[PDB]
C-alpha cells in the first residue's frame, strides 16, 4: 500500500 | 534505461532494467488506461507519481510484501475485534473507499488516478473492503486482484482500528479461499507494522506470474458482507 | 402453445414445442435473472427481443453452430495475423466489449447488458478483447457451457479486429478441450466464418454432453492470449 | 452470435 508513504 | 512511454504501445520495458535509485523507477509517460494498467500489473509494474508530475512507473527491488497468515494482530486488537463495533463489506462502495484514501491527505491519489482505478473496479479488477460503523463508512482498503495475489493500493481510517479490521477480515476471507499473497510494493512504517516484509524483485515476479493464473471461488469478489457482529 | 413465463419459477417449456415460424419462438416474460438466464442456456433456450417488447425466449431448429477447427480463415487473414497489429486478452474488459457490441446497428438493451454483466460477475459469461495499442478495437462475449461456448455477439472498429478475436479464441479453446461454439441463428457474418446448421435435437444432445464437460480449472482467468510484434 | 443479424 504505497500510498501510505 | 529509463524508457519513455507513448500511446503507440501498451508495452513496458523489462522490470530488471529499472533504476537502483530511486528504487525501481522504470518509465514515464503513457496513460492510466485499463489496458496499460493491467499490462503493468501482470508484469510487476505500477504507477506512482505526485500531482503535477508525469506518470511514473516502478518495480522496486526489494519488493514489499505481506503474507496473509503472517498478518500481525496485537492482543489488544483481537480483544477489540472479538467485540468489533464494525461490519465489513466487499465491493459495496469502491468509489467512497478510494475517495477516503485520496482525501486522507497522506494526496498522491489525483483525480486521474481515482478515475482510472474506479474504471478497473468497474471492469472487475480493482476491489474494495468497506468498514462500517452503523450506517457510516469509517474506513476501508482497495487493491488490484491478480489471481491468488492481491496488490494493495492504499487504505484509510476515519475511526480507530477501521483499517486493521478491514485488513484483518480480508486476510481471513482471503486465505480461507486460496488467496496466497499481498503486494505492498514499498515497505513503510504502517505497512511494516502489519507484517509486511521485503523480498527480492526476482522472487516477487516469480510469485506474480505464478499466482496470476490461479483463482478464488467464482463468487469471491461479488459485492457482499464479510463480517457482521 | 407458446408459454408465458412466471416470475415465480425458473422453469421452461420443452424446446421441441417451439414455433416453427418465427423459428424457435418458445416463450415470453419471466426475467433476465442469473438463475433463469442460466437455466435457459442449460436447456438450449436464449432471450432475444427488441426494445419495447417483452422478453422473448427462443430455441430455433435448425441451430447455427461453429466447430472450432472448421473456422474458415482466408489466406490474407493468415498473412495479416502473422504480422498482427493486435493484442488479444481474455476477460480484461467484459463491460467494454458488451457495450461495444451494444453500439453497432440495438437489441442489447440497458437491461440485457445488466443481465449478462451479472453472469460475468458470477463467472459464466466471458469476453475476448482485441486491442490495437491502448485502444479496444474489437472483441466478443458469450456464456461458457462446459466444453460448449454460446456465442452472444462481437463487434469491430478496425479491419479484421473481430476475426482475430475469434481466430485466437478458437486456438485457445481447442487447445484445452473446447468442443463447439453455439451461434443460435445463422447470418451473413457468422456464415462466412464456417458456421453451419444442425437439427435442434442434434445441438441439444451436444449441449447435454458438453455442458458436463470441463476445461482447465483456470481456463477463464483474465490474461493475455496473443501479443503483437 | 445472434446479435449480428
Amino acid at each position: 500500500f504505497r500510498y501510505l508513504g | 534505461r529509463l524508457v519513455q512511454l507513448s500511446r503507440h504501445s501498451i508495452a513496458f520495458p523489462s522490470p530488471e532494467g529499472a533504476l537502483r535509485e530511486p528504487n525501481g523507477l522504470l518509465a514515464l509517460g503513457g496513460d492510466l488506461s485499463p489496458a496499460r494498467l493491467l499490462m503493468a500489473y501482470q508484469r510487476g509494474i505500477f504507477p506512482w507519481f505526485s500531482p503535477g508530475d508525469p506518470i511514473l512507473w516502478w518495480s522496486p527491488d526489494p519488493r514489499a510484501v505481506l503474507w496473509p497468515e503472517s498478518l500481525h494482530i496485537s492482543r489488544s486488537m483481537k480483544r477489540f475485534h472479538k467485540r468489533s463495533p464494525y461490519r465489513v463489506t466487499m465491493n459495496y462502495a469502491f468509489g467512497q473507499v478510494i475517495e477516503g484514501c485520496a482525501s486522507d491527505r497522506e494526496t498522491w491519489i489525483t483525480r486521474g488516478v481515482v478515475e482510472a482505478y474506479h474504471r478497473l473496479h468497474e471492469l472487475g479488477h480493482a476491489h474494495s473492503i468497506e468498514v462500517w460503523r452503523e450506517d457510516e463508512l469509517v474506513g476501508g482498503m482497495y487493491g488490484v486482484a491478480q489471481g491468488t495475489l492481491f496488490c494493495g493500493e492504499s487504505m484509510f481510517s476515519r475511526m480507530e482500528n477501521a483499517s486493521k479490521t478491514a485488513l484483518l477480515v480480508f486476510c481471513e476471507e482471503f486465505i480461507g479461499h486460496g488467496g496466497k499473497l499481498i503486494d505492498c510494493q514499498v515497505l513503510n512504517d504502517h505497512t511494516a507494522s502489519l507484517g509486511a516484509c521485503e523480498i527480492p524483485r526476482r522472487d516477487y515476479l516469480n510469485y506474480l506470474n505464478q499466482m496470476r493464473l490461479g483463482r478464488l471461488p467464482n463468487n469471491f469478489w461479488v459485492p457482499r458482507c464479510l463480517f457482521s457482529p
